[PDB]
């Protein structure tokens, strides 16, 4: 380790150029996670916050249900006992002052909301605080909810569906507003389901009633799969530079060898000297990282918690120091005799 | 009244290319404490093939060669704690300066590096207070110093010096000389030197002469 | 150049290393390329279809226009001549075997739709073809949309608007499912605009249109974000992988600068077998990433052609090539008295 | 009666650390076609830097070295066309085989590598047939006539060879000189040999000896 940290003092140059490349893809790595995990509670908040332990569909044509074409029967719901109907729809609300697009979930009269939106279920339109302030609307005003007038009855928190915020109506408004017989679009189960569903009926978990949105899976995929290649992709620069890079310090490495530098000396040199590096663009990654992307999660939905900015961190110094040692297995190898020479 | 190195009926065969060829044959060597003894010879009869053998950087392909404390220990672990090798080139790590070359032996060796140490074995060499300088800053006769008093810095009772003259004309290769023999006697080193200037041998207890690998 | 290919032939293991490293980031850019093309015009493909000039929108409090706020009323349109009311609209539509959300435009009664898509604009919904096959609706077949029940007119071809598929209705039909009395959310201007809009009107490009989209804009700035940093990785990534690959042949191109080889030379090998590894790179990651894609683009959104995949393709080769001249620069610099001595 | 190679009153002086260095001081040599010219001294007395000034590898830091037949001539350019290594180690490129140490000359030089002239030359230094060789399956009295052969693809008129007999026993390296003194006078080259070993001195027409950066002289 002595030889190790010195050769990066005086030969500073070189580690920069490599060590930005790491700190890159770092950076790309955490802010890429960031974005999923954002765009992951853009989809999910909501249902999340209710925290159901099962979710019962309806589908057609025995295919895998969707939340764009569910929808439950005033019997339907009778059947599943110890179950609360929950309405999700998106539709056009208008105000004297704006209007905007949002998501509509409708719950039955008096059911408590969840702590992240607080409040209970009342007669009428629960608006998100944020959105009540864009369309100029206070508590009272009556606003245009998917073609029908109804009543903003208060403003609570703001959680989203499908990339928009949830308006929190009673079950009754839900279907004036969706248009529809169905007193829901799922059924939300707080305990296991001790009854066996229907031929149309299928029970699902938190996880699987998140596929059925169909933005969430498709997206959320695709980015887990980028994710994973910059993870290899790291891994793959770090054992391609330091092999070549090892290769280099053979003479420095034989002289310690013929001086009678064991090969565990030599290892950890070599791995000690790859481990500062890395660790300085790993952690100059992440650092622009958490800052670009606390500057941007104002324009762009960027979750940033300690987790999504260290879990990847450490996940990707660990990757390079397995690479590292692929690439050092061969300091141990280097003929003393080289130095004779 | 104890040898520090015993080469006897040593031999190595290495592979040269598809066939092989007889380096080193039954070579036989004994150094005792406070011996200079030179190897002379033309260029390839043998001279590095008996010093690598001596410094315990291959084994010999027949015969045996045992250092004198330093029974029962890998060829490695003897280099280390018994053996101070003088490279024919001076093999200065680069990015270290003239003293951290002698403690980045102390250091493979786990050992708190010994700054006073390493200056006063800089002067005893004829460096002293030059142990902040860089390599850019150290002449030819100055990085075979280096090299010298750094073999010395872990106290070997074997000192192997590969031609230490060879970049050096007439005047810096009597100074080096006359400190190996100087070292040599100062600190009861069993030291082997090849070379191939027959006007060195002046400064040398004995001498063995070399061809085609066999010692006479 | 002749070292630098034989270099390659007896070394084929460690250039393999980082050809794959070339490789991947190649193929990372190749999907992302063609993903962020396929998303515009899954955002975009119906109004590209339509072709307008210029579009005017309504907004609020002078804010930035939104499709999601936009009407025009029945005066307003006479008021802009030569124009063509558009209504845009997502919601549910449901047959009697099944349902779903998707969007629906309107426009006026019998205007012929743009040959990218075909037909009239007929009394009623015109359904994308696919979307009747799942929903196992035929013509004449009565469906729920947005709470109303609509006969179905004919079929069309496939556009999209914010990942769903078009429906295209009449002016009057559009009204009753979306629940406006408005004629339509925006207007299309075929001619050049030659009156003079509001203090809350705006008039805006076919391209400022896009941003009227909540997705587009939001979505295809971050994609094209990556792909600048895939780039500049990929360059760096040659860059330093090279500088360190060249100091290790100073010998040997000390031994050919002591036997007489010029300046170019060394340099014109050296290049020569960089291009060679970036060619072999690029084309096996980008080979294997249109493969990929093809065989993807069935599930998710993916446009690929000639240009999307080799103009990135190209642009990376290219800028391997100048971070490869950076990088062997100190070729030509190699005295050859290092092949006299030792090293 | 009239020389290859002039080397008149050249010296050099490297930066030896924080000082300087003359390592070699006024020498004066002239080689003549067909002469063996053999150099020999201590190691460190001035016979690789006379060498290297001969070679055009460096100029000296004062007097003049003048290779007739290539006047006009930058350094580079006069190596290639006029001079041929026959380097202390081998210096064989890797990846190439035993004829393409010879064909990568001819390419440098802009023409269509010879394989017949490849070949023919590496038969004579006694390597008929051993084209395909690699250098990892050649030895080293092997490497080094390989080494002659690629000296004398370019046919030079300076042939310089720095101690090639190194780490060749006693035999071997007695064909090598034997093979320098053959091909010298077979193709009428003027050859500079620097030499430590005073058993060749007796293939070279004329030696010179040096010490300290001197040659002597009467
Ligand atoms: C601010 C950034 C982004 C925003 C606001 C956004 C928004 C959206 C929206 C609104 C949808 C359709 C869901 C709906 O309309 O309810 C969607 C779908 C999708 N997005 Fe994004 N997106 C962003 C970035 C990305 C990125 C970076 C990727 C991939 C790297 C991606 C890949 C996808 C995919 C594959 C789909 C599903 C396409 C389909 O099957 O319809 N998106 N996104």
């Amino acid at each position: 380790m002595f030889l190790g940290i010195r050769d990066i003092r005086a030969a500073a140059g070189r580690f920069a150029l490599i060590a930005s490349v790491v700190g890159l893809i770092t950076l790309l790595i955490v802010m890429l996670t960031g974005l999923t995990q954002g765009l992951g509670k853009q989809n999910t908040s909501a249902i999340e916050a209710l925290a159901p332990h099962s979710v019962v569909f309806t589908t057609a044509g025995g295919s895998s249900p969707e939340f764009t074409s569910s929808e439950i029967s005033e019997q339907q719901a009778e059947r599943w006992k110890d179950s609360t109907p929950l309405g999700v729809s998106q539709t056009r609300i208008e105000s004297d002052q704006n209007a905007n697009t949002t998501a509509v979930m409708g719950l039955p009269e008096g059911t408590p909301l969840p702590d992240s939106v607080g409040g209970f279920i009342e007669q009428g339109a629960l608006l998100p605080a944020e959105l009540a302030d864009f369309l100029h609307v206070r508590a009272g005003d009556h606003i245009t909810l998917g073609g029908a007038t109804v009543t903003v009855a208060g403003t609570v928190k703001t959680e989203n569906y499908s990339h928009t915020p949830v308006v929190w109506v009673d079950t009754a408004t839900w279907q004036l507003v969706s248009h529809t017989k169905a007193v829901g679009t799922v059924l939300l189960l707080n305990q296991e389901p001790t009854i066996q569903p229907q031929d149309n009926e299928v029970v699902t978990d938190l996880k699987g009633a998140f596929q059925a949105m169909p933005a969430y899976k498709s997206e959320r995929s695709s980015l887990l799969s980028m994710q994973a290649f910059l993870y290899i992709i790291s891994a793959l620069v770090t054992v391609a530079f330091l092999t070549v890079w090892t290769l280099q310090r053979t003479r420095d490495i034989a002289v310690l060898a013929a001086l009678g530098a064991s090969k565990r000396y030599l290892l950890i040199d070599a791995l000690g000297q790859a481990a500062i590096i890395l660790a300085a663009g790993v952690a100059l990654g992440a650092g622009i990282g958490a800052l670009l992307g606390w500057l941007i999660a104002g324009s762009v939905p960027f979750s940033l918690g300690w987790v999504s900015v260290l879990g990847p961190a450490l996940g990707i110094w660990l990757l390079g120091l397995i690479g590292a040692t692929i690439a050092v297995r061969n300091v141990t190898k280097v003929d003393p005799q080289i130095a004779l020479g | 009244a104890a040898p520090v190195l015993s080469i006897t009926n040593a031999s190595v065969v290495y592979p040269d290319g598809i066939s092989t060829v007889t380096a080193l044959d039954s070579a036989n060597v004994e150094i005792f404490p406070g011996e200079l003894v030179a190897i002379v010879g033309e260029s390839g009869s043998g001279k590095s093939t008996l010093l690598s053998i001596a410094g315990f950087l291959q084994e010999p392909t027949s015969g045996t060669v045992t250092l004198h404390g330093a029974e029962g220990l890998d060829a490695t672990s003897t280099r280390r704690e018994h053996i101070g090798f003088v490279f024919q080139q001076p093999n200065l790590l680069g990015s270290l300066t003239a003293r951290e070359q002698l403690l980045i032996t102390d250091h493979l060796r786990g050992i708190k590096p010994r700054k006073d140490r390493a200056d006063e074995l800089l002067a005893r060499v004829g460096l002293k207070g030059l142990g902040g300088r860089r390599v850019a800053q150290l002449s030819g006769g100055q990085r075979q110093r280096v090299n010298i008093a750094r073999a010395l810095m872990g106290n070997p009772q074997l000192l192997l010096a590969d031609e230490p003259t060879s970049a050096l004309d007439a005047r810096l290769s009597k100074e080096i000389v006359e400190l190996l023999r100087d070292v040599t006697k100062e600190f009861a080193l069993a030291t082997l030197m090849v070379t191939h200037d027959r006007s060195q041998l002046a400064y040398a207890d004995r001498f063995v002469e070399m061809a085609d690998g066999k010692a006479l």
